[PDB]
RNA sequence: CUUGAGUCUCGUAGAGGGGGGUAGAAUUCCAGGUGUAGCGGUGAAAUGCGUAGAGAUCUGGAGGAAUACCGGUGGCGAAGGCGGCCCCCUGGACGAAGACUGACGCUCAGGUGCGAAAGCGUGGGGAGCAAACAGGAUUAGAUACCCUGGUAGUCCACGCCGUAAACGAUGUCGACUUGGAGGUUGUGCCCUUGAGGCGUGGCUUCCGGAGCUAACGCGUUAAGUCGACCGCCUGGGGAGUAC
């Protein structure tokens, strides 16, 4: 199926809840019997502008191989988590494993 | 009467006309001065000299208020920045920040028709 | 600006004009000597603005001249034409030659006399007096003359070629008379209604008149009028007009 | 603009063998099965003219394909339209 | 040129914010290719990158904001 | 930090940025046809130099 | 029959189209806040706006429109045209290496459909801009040129119109015929790697030989050399006008 990027960002004072966020969108990757090839977190970040009035927000990645349907679910359901403050879905060539640079500076 | 020192300057330069105004750090305007009060119409109106005057009549009206600390910025395309900044430096104040910001749209709308002249 | 030049087509005018005692004649633009003489010579005395001070006395103290009128140096659109009337005896023959971008205020200005004058002769540019005389079905038809067909019957009196005049333009031009009805065929309760009818519909002329008078009346008003309303503003006569604007007037 | 698999399915009816692909039946076959297809996406995509361009050149060249074959073999083009329903 | 070529050929890249800040103004604006010395390619890949990257405020769009 | 060496510095920042040259010209709508046109007509304008 | 035509497998580049989300600038507007005599506009004025607080500047909100920069002598598209970003659907193209069909081809009167800008039709929207219009100025006059306003329109969905210097002013398809400097996008081989260096398609720009051309110029992307079909012209006006 269409490999994917996932990339998104949760409010800093709702940081928290991310990894019951990593359970709630891997459950529906598998669950769609999609698989995974990136998990990450970089922290709390700073950001270039503001985004909703607010600085530091907590950022994510995923790469990803589920079948269509079930990236418009978790899509919009960034749109009813109002704890994630955006998303961006990227239909990437391959699925990549490697780290984001974000971790391999480290 | 009122003494605060922390200052916001902003220059309002265009072809007519240059306002110049002072305002708190919270951005709450303080006192102002233009070039058309400073009392120049028409084609003095725009002159480096007249945003020099409008920068004096500033200079005078902060004295007042406040006069430690300064952060200016300007704003429009019209003359007279350097003219207007260096008499703001008249009682010069310990100021590091300059840029423009000048309005630039990411292609905005539609401006008006040029001049058939 | 412009004034003739040619014998042939000044006597023309001037005799098509018929200017003779029995009329309360009076020129306005008498500028060359040449077309204000012999309206001058066939009255026995005639009445004149020049709106230039100049040619006014160039014209006063030319003995022909002079002698044989009584002379005004004015803006005409200032000038009490109601009075003149008066003073005239009867409503006013208003007559001449202009630079006409004052043509349109003239217009106005004789029609705020439509009382006070008798008849207009005057010469204009060939598309304003097409237009003028334009029928309610055609492109040259529109709101200025719906407002002249309003107040005047206009009628062409001759066309003239432009290697005529002093300056010869490039645009040829005709000499047009009208006439103030005795009683107006269209009675209207009021004229402003009129103008701003006419005006809406004529800044939208190429759409519906659902979609320029129907903008304010009601399509089963304008059914109601006997007006269907998938017309354009140019299918429509001033009687239908002037309906309009006396429904306007009584149902406000 | 077809799955590999589609392809692999319709080929495997309509072609002689696995080595065989563009067959006359082959070619109109798959052919018809995107015309058909395509029908779903202009139901909504109307205004799409610049793809229809596309679906206009595909069933004129279905139209030439299937006029080739009635004049080659009538029986290869009578068989293939009934298992197509073509002339429709 | 030669140099330039070989940072096309090595990588095509998003997310590398070391790198994207070679092809910057300070001021957040895209540099001209030719000022790079890179080819057209991959300028466009830096673009879309880089419009990306200003998406999720990794950079600025102007000097401000 | 002297003030008049901060107005150098400024200067040069404002002149790097461009943003007097864009203020001024972004002053009014174009028919796109003429932009064009002005285009193409500095292109060969530019290319007549290269000839030597 | 396989050379034309065309299918398949694998890649590639791209503002191609259709549909749906979304972002940062920006303007205007609203709501405050600080604040106060001006602002605004022009050549200068005036009309305009402000002591009910404008202008300015801070915050917060609204709404409609458009995508600064990349961006190019650059890509895609039949042409008209296509440019923030992501998704969803979707068209075409080019290269690679085979495999496959087996002349299936080209052109095309009528026909059919696509077709800028303006305008129309039906119902929304209306930020900015702006025919018409309105008012202030300018001018011998000024209808212009200037300014302050401003409707239609500009936007959207769904109909229509069917024209543009819609022009490469250059019909479509095929073959051939000196070179040269670039651009762009595949690809092969050599790479000592990484640069390189031999090739090799596609697209595209500018020079220019021969030849051609009234001349200007065109020139392997012909306006050269030629084959098939289509369209069109037959002095100037009257007139793309009448009927
Ligand atoms: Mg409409
Ligand atoms: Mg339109
Ligand atoms: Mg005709």
């Amino acid at each position: 199926m269409r490999h994917y990027e996932i990339v998104f960002m949760v409010h800093p004072d709702q940081s928290e809840q991310v990894p019951g966020m990593i359970e709630r969108y891997t459950a529906a990757i598998t669950g769609a019997e999609g698989k995974i090839h990136r998990l990450e977190d970089w922290g709390r970040r700073q950001l270039a502008y503001p985004i909703n009035k607010l600085h530091k927000a907590h950022y994510v990645l995923m790469n990803v191989e589920a079948p269509q349907e079930v990236i418009d679910e978790l899509e919009t359901t960034f749109r009813f988590n109002d704890a994630v403050i955006r998303s961006m879905v990227m239909r990437t060539k391959h699925a990549v494993t490697e780290a984001s640079p974000m971790v391999k500076a480290k | 009467r009122k003494q605060v020192s922390d200052g916001v300057a902003h220059i309002h330069a265009s072809f007519n006309n240059t306002i110049v105004t002072i305002t708190d750090r919270q951005g709450n305007a303080l006192g102002w001065a233009t070039a058309g009060g400073s009392g120049f119409r028409g084609s003095r109106k725009s002159t480096p000299f007249a945003a020099q005057v409008a920068a004096e009549r500033c200079a005078d009206a902060v004295k007042e208020y406040g006069i430690k600390n300064l952060e200016v910025m300007v704003k429009g395309p019209g003359p007279g920045r350097e003219s207007t900044i260096r008499a703001l430096n008249a009682a010069g104040f310990r100021i590091t920040n300059i840029t423009d910001v000048t309005p630039i749209p990411h292609n905005g709308c539609r401006p008006p028709k040029k001049r058939r002249v | 600006q412009n004034f003739l030049n040619d014998q042939f087509v000044i006597d023309s005018i001037v005799s098509a004009i018929n200017p003779q005692k029995g009329q309360a004649m009076v020129e306005i633009g008498p500028g060359l000597a040449a077309l204000t003489e012999p309206v001058g010579e066939r009255l026995d005395q005639l009445t004149v603005i020049e709106l230039d001070r100049d040619l006014a006395a160039r014209l006063q103290t030319h003995p022909f001249l002079g002698p044989k009128l009584t002379i005004y140096q004015q803006d005409a659109m200032t000038f009490n034409f109601g009075e003149l009337a008066e003073k005239m005896g009867q409503p006013l023959r208003v007559f001449g030659n202009l630079p006409y971008n004052i043509s349109t205020p003239l217009m106005f200005h004789l029609f705020s006399y439509t009382d006070a004058i008798a008849d207009m002769h005057f010469m204009l540019q060939k598309e304003v007096v097409n237009r003028l005389v334009a029928g309610p079905n055609s492109k040259a038809y529109g709101r200025l003359s719906v407002m002249a067909q309003y107040y005047c019957n206009v009628i062409p009196v001759l066309e003239v070629p432009p290697s005529a005049f002093t300056p010869p333009p490039k645009v040829d031009s005709a000499v047009v008379r009208l006439v103030p009805h005795a009683t107006m065929p269209h009675p209207v309760k009021d004229v402003r209604v009129l103008s701003r009818i006419t005006t809406e519909a004529f800044n939208q002329r190429r759409k519906t008149i659902r979609n320029s008078l129907g903008n304010l009346f009601s399509v089963e008003v304008l059914t109601g009028m006997g007006i269907d309303p998938a017309m354009r503003a140019e299918n429509i006569s001033v009687a239908q007009y002037c309906q309009m604007a006396n429904y306007l007037a009584e149902n406000a | 603009s077809l799955s590999t698999e589609a392809t692999a399915k319709i080929v495997s009816e309509f072609g002689r063998d696995a080595n065989d692909t563009g067959s006359t039946e082959v070619q109109v076959a798959l052919l018809t099965a995107q015309i058909n297809h395509l029908q779903g996406h202009f139901a909504e995509h109307k205004k799409d003219h610049h793809s229809r361009r596309g679906l206009l050149r595909m069933v004129s060249q279905r139209r030439k394909l299937l006029d080739y074959l009635k004049r080659k073999d009538v029986a290869r083009y009578t068989q293939l339209i009934e298992r197509l329903g073509l002339r429709r | 040129f030669c140099r330039f070529t070989a940072e096309g050929v090595q990588e095509i890249d998003y997310k590398d914010i070391a790198t994207l800040k070679n092809y910057i103004t300070e001021s957040g604006k895209i540099v001209p290719s030719r000022i790079t010395g890179t080819r057209a390619k991959y300028q466009r890949q830096l673009a879309r990158a880089i419009k990306r990257a200003r998406y999720l405020s990794l950079l600025p769009y102007t000097d401000r904001h | 930090e002297p003030f008049d060496v901060a107005l150098r510095r400024f200067k040069r920042s404002c002149e790097k940025a461009g943003v007097l040259a864009e203020v001024r010209r972004r002053e009014f709508y174009e028919k796109p046809t003429t932009e064009r046109k002005r285009a193409k007509a500095s292109a060969v304008k530019r290319h007549a130099k290269k000839l030597a």
